[PDB]
């Protein structure tokens, strides 16, 4: 409702998605990370792509 | 869905006004 339609939905999905792909990121390390588990973030990114 | 001050008159919509969109994602 702040921004108009051909914007409203296309920024405050992308916040969605971007905010969402740090958060899935670093929720999926914190367990491996954890346990000692070495995983590039290639492996994960593709995964939360 | 029908079968004075009139103030509708102000309201004015910005659809396809690029220039106002960015303004209010600035700020």
């Amino acid at each position: 409702r702040i921004l108009g339609i051909p914007w409203g939905f296309l920024i405050g999905a992308e916040l969605t998605i971007v905010q969402s792909r740090i958060s899935l990121v670093n929720k999926i390390q914190k367990v491996y990370r954890s346990q000692g588990v070495q995983i590039h973030n290639r492996h994960i990114e593709i995964i939360v792509r | 869905k029908g079968p004075v001050d009139e103030l509708i008159c102000r309201i004015k919509l910005h659809e396809g006004d690029t220039e106002f969109w960015k303004r209010r994602f600035l700020g």
